[PDB]
């Protein structure tokens, strides 16, 4: 009774946040945050989907996606920790030295 | 089965000349000049036992000697060789022009001179190898392989008194021009091998199956002009002709390099044997274009050559206009101006040759090839005025050298085919006999300009003045008596000609 | 007139346009994450309109 | 479905990598020794390849819902192994300059390498954002390997952030995929449509979110502003693996995805692919033409031959040598882009740490290491696409395929692109052999040398000779 475009357009929704805060925070924390919130909804939608046809494919490929999800929040969050203890600042922006 | 020694003896010569360098420094001039003594030899051979004079037109295909083998199955590649006239006087061409690269390169004597005889060869080989291969893939392999040795020698060997930046934007600009054009000609081949696998259902990229594949006019004409652009560039035809002079000003200054990589006309030679037969109503029909194309050059070639203060930026502007005399010749359907090509292609080789290595001399004894810093020098040398007067007035078109025998008849037969063209070409004569006068005045006659035009200089050498005595004797026969070179080459430009003349 | 080969410099400007068009784009390349991240996204709204388009 | 023995003879070198990897990180939990778990690593690689000899032996059958092993995977798994055992090697000695803990690194390599082996055999939605997942991790930490470094640490950031957003957009794109079609299969994506419906538009956009995460993967333009940055920051023979085996692996699950999904000959599609190769080789080209940073200059070169690919990937449902003319040109681009990073590897060799500098100075390399420099020549002249050369038979193997299909913007790219390329390769070739003013003795070094040597010895042979390459490519054809 709930249709498969309502739940595909909140998780577009959901997603199309994401990469709007993934740009335009400046914070690298934010933009892992921003991260998280873009790999939550395309999970999101992968169930939404499963769930329409009824297969347990949806959940399988939230399983993965939340094991990408944690694994490379584990690594930004590492990469996060290294740049404050070598620059005292999380500006993404001052971490630009390589240029064409 | 003399083919493949004829392209292999100049790699293996190179890879001895690059490995004997460990037993002296003054090594591997002697193996470069056995080699190519080697090669001029199997070629005179193959002339000799082919009995060209006596052979009768039969048609493409028809050669004197041939040689197969598989080399790439899956497309149906093979190093495949054959040898007719026309590449038969091409490849004793290249054989006599290796040999004096060869003498012209002696005492130059300095680290990595086996590298040096090593490139040489391979570009020798690979010129060799583009007239006698007669397939598609292995032309345009040959055709392209020539680059890398010429690049290297352009670029390290080069003109010492440049800046050295000059030399590589020279040998880039040339490598650029060369290869561009080159993957030019394999779209064009690839496209026709799929046009003949889409038609008969077999791949081959032999070029005597790949005759008569039925195509429409405007996939003849895209195909006539992608193989027209390769040939173009290295032709040269106006406005590619650019990297020439930038090329043999900032070659090696030896002169050698000239002969060896720039001074050939294998545009000409592809042209007749890639362009007309197998495209020949394209050929038909792009022809006013590219005899027009040839008119401009002549013209832009002698007013460019008049307006050089530099001596080797003039021969090469000369070599410009006397390419477009050739390009006028081959989109006419005649023998007499088909023979007149061949005849002027030698020629130019000669005399161009001796041009060449008279402005390597010279410049070795004044050490500028301004011809503001220089004059009188008629009057403070012993030979190489007297010489280059000579090879000036061979440039000239002048009768009793074989350039005037080959551009009259090229005027001959296309005032038969084409009379408004021959008119304005022979005023092209009459600019030739200016700029060749203007170098003349410019460098030997009138008063000294600099301090260095107003000292004795040393004479030449015996082994420079005998090749060049050489090249003087060589011009002066075929000026005075052509017929055996016209014997030789005339059953393959007959089967050029009446294939291209019946098809139409 | 003819003394700086001017064909040759008409065939040369090939060269300065390539010259002109890679400086120009270096410029998208300044080292800076969030416009990195910005044309991956411009670059996912013009394919996905591409897509739209050509249906 | 249910693993038979003779599934498990077919998951062969996945298995052995995946053993590798447990017993690696045994060996380093038993004691910290570099040369031990190096060997163990190279080892446990070399092992794989011979466990891909025991797969051919074995049939092409479907192992799994999600893996298809055929001689396309056995091909893909033997570019993949192939690279990640020359990175080991390279890594070697730049690793005995390391200061910190230096088998971490093998057991990522060997972790990324098990990602390109599954995307060799992945024939699933799961199965390919799986493999493309453990390519990217790994590289996620070899990148920044050496994170004191602010280079090293700005490339990690980079990756990092958009590799994650190149996933979120790959999974976005895979769960409207799913949606349209109930399938997660490769065959099924576009099978339920027909009459000229093929063009669903919630499938169109499905796939093309993944465009987007793959030709982040695969540094198309306009996903290709990290490729320099990346590249120039990264370790030596990290830039080795990140140019060869993640672009070889990814494209190869491309190349399938596109050969067996029914949605693959889509107009919209490949106007799309042809639009994204067009811009990859100009640009790619354009971009390196003012490069004086070597691996800058051989990231734009990853971009412009990625984009050759792609024009061999867009003939792929018309023609039919396009699946061999891809496998060439990636062996020949694998083997060009080895002696390249390679040489670049081994004159960086070993690590100088994070404050002093790694400037390549390619300058004058003749005079003191001369072999080298004649490897990188060879290998400036292959990616130029020079006759002699291996990169001329992909570079031939492309222009054919393109001119059966009648793809003459393409053609016309990739001549251009190609001009463009000569200029810039040249530059570096012939800077090799100029004089510059100024600025080891273990056989580890030397096995990296040998390496390079081989590699260009391979280029130079098989681009005179290349029919036994175009014979083994030939007969590693996936199931029709
Ligand atoms: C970085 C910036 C700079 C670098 C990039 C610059 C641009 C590079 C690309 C330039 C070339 C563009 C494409 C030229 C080929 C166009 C092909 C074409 O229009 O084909 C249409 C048609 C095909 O034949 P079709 O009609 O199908 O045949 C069946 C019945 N006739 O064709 C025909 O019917 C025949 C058409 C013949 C005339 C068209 C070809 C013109 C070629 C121009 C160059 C040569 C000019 C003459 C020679 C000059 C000296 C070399
Ligand atoms: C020399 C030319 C250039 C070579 C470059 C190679 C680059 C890629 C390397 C890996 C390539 C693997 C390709 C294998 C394709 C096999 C396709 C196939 O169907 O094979 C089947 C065949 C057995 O025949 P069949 O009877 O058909 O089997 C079915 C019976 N149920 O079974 C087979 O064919 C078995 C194949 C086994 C391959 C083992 C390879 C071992 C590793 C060799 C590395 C050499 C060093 C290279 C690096 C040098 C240094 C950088
Ligand atoms: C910058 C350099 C590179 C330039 C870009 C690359 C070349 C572009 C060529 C454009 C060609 C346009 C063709 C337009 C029609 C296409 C559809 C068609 O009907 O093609 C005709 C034909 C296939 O139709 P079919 O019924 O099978 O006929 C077989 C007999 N021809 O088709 C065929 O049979 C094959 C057609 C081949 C077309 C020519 C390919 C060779 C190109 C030569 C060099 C480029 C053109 C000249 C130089 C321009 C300036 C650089
Ligand atoms: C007559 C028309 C019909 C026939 C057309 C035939 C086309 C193929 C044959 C002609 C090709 C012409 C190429 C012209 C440029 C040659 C390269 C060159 O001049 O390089 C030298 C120059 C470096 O020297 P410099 O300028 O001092 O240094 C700046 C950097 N520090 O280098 C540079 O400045 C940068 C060089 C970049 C790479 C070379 C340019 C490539 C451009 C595309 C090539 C294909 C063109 C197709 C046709 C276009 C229209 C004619
Ligand atoms: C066919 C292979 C082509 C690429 C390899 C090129 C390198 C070959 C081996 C090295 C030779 C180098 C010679 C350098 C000579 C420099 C001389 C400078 C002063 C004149
Ligand atoms: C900045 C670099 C730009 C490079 C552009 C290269 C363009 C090459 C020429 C392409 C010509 C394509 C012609 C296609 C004609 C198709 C006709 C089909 C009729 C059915």
């Amino acid at each position: 009774m709930i249709p498969l475009q309502h739940g595909l357009i909140l998780a577009a929704i959901l997603f199309v946040l994401g990469l709007t805060g993934l740009v335009i925070r400046r914070n690298l924390l934010f933009m892992l945050i921003g991260l998280e919130i873009m790999i939550n909804a395309s999970a999101l939608a992968f169930v939404v989907a499963g769930s329409y046809w009824g297969q347990t494919d949806g959940q399988v490929m939230y399983i993965l996606a939340i094991s990408l999800a944690a694994a490379e929040a584990s690594i930004g969050l590492a990469l996060l920790l290294q740049l404050h203890r070598r620059r005292q600042n999380l500006n993404i922006d001052s971490v630009s030295e390589m240029r064409g | 089965m003399l083919l493949p020694w004829l392209i292999l003896i100049p790699f293996i010569g190179g890879f001895l000349c690059w490995q004997t360098e460990r037993f002296g420094v003054k090594v591997p001039r002697w193996i470069a000049l056995i080699t190519m003594g080697l090669t001029l030899a199997l070629s005179l051979q193959l002339w000799l036992q082919g009995g060209y004079s006596l052979t009768q037109s039969a048609g493409i295909p028809q050669w004197q000697s041939e040689f197969d083998m598989p080399w790439i199955p899956r497309f149906g590649i093979s190093i495949h060789l054959a040898i007719d006239g026309l590449s038969l006087l091409m490849v004793v061409l290249t054989g006599l022009l290796g040999v004096l690269a060869v003498l012209c390169s002696w005492k130059e004597i300095e680290k990595y001179q086996g590298f040096f005889h090593l490139n040489l060869m391979w570009i020798l080989g690979g010129v060799i190898g583009v007239f006698l291969a007669i397939d598609m893939f292995l032309f345009f392999f040959f055709w392209e392989m020539m680059l890398v040795p010429m690049y290297f020698l352009i670029a390290l060997w080069g003109h010492k008194a440049s800046d050295g930046k000059t030399r590589i934007t020279a040998a880039t600009k040339f490598f650029i021009y060369t290869q561009a054009s080159g993957l030019v000609m394999l779209i064009a081949i690839l496209a026709l091998v799929f046009v003949h696998y889409n038609a008969t259902g077999v791949w081959t990229f032999n070029y005597e199956e790949l005759l008569n594949t039925p195509m429409s006019s405007g996939v003849e004409y895209l195909l006539m002009l992608g193989f027209f652009i390769a040939f173009a560039v290295k032709m040269p035809v106006v406005p590619l002709h650019g990297w020439l002079p930038d090329a043999h000003s900032q070659a090696p200054t030896a002169g050698s390099v000239d002969l060896a990589g720039i001074l050939l006309k294998t545009a000409a030679y592809g042209l007749l044997r890639f362009s007309l037969p197998l495209f020949p109503n394209a050929s038909a029909e792009f022809a006013p274009i590219a005899m027009w194309l040839g008119v401009i050059g002549i013209f832009y070639g002698a007013w460019m050559a008049f307006a050089q203060t530099d001596i080797k930026r003039l021969i090469a502007y000369t070599s410009v206009s006397h390419m477009g005399f050739v390009l006028i010749a081959i989109y006419t359907g005649s023998q007499l101006a088909y023979q007149g090509a061949v005849i002027q292609m030698i020629a130019h080789g000669l005399s161009a040759a001796g041009l060449f290595i008279l402005c390597g001399q010279l410049y070795e004894r004044i050490h500028t090839r301004d011809m503001r810093m220089m004059g009188g020098l008629w009057s403070k040398m012993k030979w190489l005025p007297a010489l280059s007067l000579f090879f000036a007035v061979a440039t000239l078109g002048m009768p009793g050298t074989g350039n005037f025998v080959g551009e009259f008849m090229i005027l001959f037969g296309s005032f038969q085919v084409v009379p408004v063209i021959t008119v304005i070409s022979t005023f092209g004569l009459v600019f030739a006999s200016v700029y060749s006068l203007a170098m003349l005045h410019r460098a030997y006659f009138g008063k000294a300009k600099s301090q260095i035009a107003s000292q004795e200089l040393p004479g030449m050498s015996l082994r420079e003045l005998f090749m060049i005595l050489l090249l003087v004797v060589l011009l002066v026969l075929l000026g005075f008596y052509p017929q055996p070179i016209l014997d030789t080459s005339h059953s393959a430009i007959g089967n050029i000609q009446q294939w291209f003349v019946n098809s139409v | 007139l003819l003394k700086r080969d001017p064909l040759n410099s008409m065939m040369n400007i090939p060269a300065v346009l390539s010259r002109f068009a890679g400086k120009g784009l270096l410029l998208s390349e300044n080292g800076y994450l969030r416009w990195y991240v910005a044309s991956m996204s411009i670059g996912a709204v013009v394919v996905l309109a591409l897509l739209m388009v050509l249906r | 479905m249910t693993i038979t023995p003779q599934n498990l003879i077919a998951l062969l070198p996945l298995l052995i990598v995946g053993l590798t990897v447990v017993v690696v990180m045994l060996s380093i939990a038993w004691r910290r020794n570099h040369f031990l778990n190096a060997t163990l690593s190279v080892i446990g690689l070399n092992a794989a390849l011979v466990s891909l000899w025991f797969v051919g032996q074995a049939g092409a059958m479907d192992v799994t819902p999600l893996m298809r092993v055929d001689g396309f995977a056995m091909l893909y798994t033997g570019l993949v192994l192939l690279a990640s055992l020359a990175t080991c090697t390279f890594a070697y000695p730049w690793l005995e300059g390391y200061n910190d803990n230096k088998d971490e690194f093998y057991l990522l390599v060997l972790i990324a390498a098990l990602g390109g082996i599954l995307l060799a055999n992945a024939n699933h939605l799961a199965s390919l954002f799986l493999g493309i997942e453990l390519i990217s991790l790994p590289l996620f930490g070899l990148v920044g390997y050496a994170f004191r470094q602010k280079r090293s640490l700005e490339a990690s950031i980079k990756y990092t952030i958009l590799s994650a957003a190149a996933s979120s957009f790959l999974l976005f794109g895979m769960a409207l995929v799913y949606a349209q079609s109930g399938d997660l299969s490769f065959v099924a994506l576009g099978k339920n449509l027909g009459d000229g419906m093929l063009n669903e538009p919630l499938l169109l956009a499905g796939f093309g979110l993944m465009i987007v995460g793959l030709g982040f993967k695969l540094s198309l333009v306009p996903f290709h502003l990290w490729t320099p940055d990346v590249y120039q920051g990264a370790p030596a023979p990290v830039s080795t693996f990140l140019a060869t085996a993640s672009k070889i692996a990814i494209f190869g699950v491309v190349m399938r995805l596109f050969l067996y999904a029914p949605v693959g000959d889509s107009e919209a599609i490949r106007v799309v692919l042809a639009i994204i190769a067009f811009a990859s080789i100009i640009f790619g080209n354009l971009m390196a033409l003012s490069q004086t940073n070597i691996k800058r200059l051989l990231g734009y070169s990853s971009i412009s031959h990625l984009g050759y690919l792609l024009v061999a990937l867009i003939a792929l449902q018309t023609g039919e040598m396009s699946m061999e003319a891809v496998g060439v040109y990636l062996a020949g681009y694998l083997f060009s882009s080895l002696g390249a990073f390679g040489v670049v590897s081994l004159m960086s060799s070993p690590y100088r740490g994070p404050d002093a500098d790694s400037l390549f100075s390619y300058r004058g390399l003749f005079w003191h290491r001369p072999i080298l420099a004649a490897v990188m020549t060879v290998m400036m002249l292959s990616l130029a696409g020079i006759p002699m050369t291996l990169g001329f038979i992909g570079k031939f193997y492309v222009l054919a395929v393109g001119v059966q299909a009648h793809l003459w913007w393409l053609v016309g790219a990739v001549v251009v692109g190609s001009a463009i390329g000569l200029y810039y390769y040249l530059r570096v070739a012939v800077s090799l052999y100029l004089h510059a003013p100024e600025q080891p003795s273990n056989w580890q070094y030397s096995a990296g040398g040998i390496v390079v040597l081989i590699s260009a010895l391979l280029v130079l042979v098989l681009g005179v000779w290349p029919q036994p390459l175009i014979s083994i490519v030939r007969l590693a054809m996936p199931l029709m």
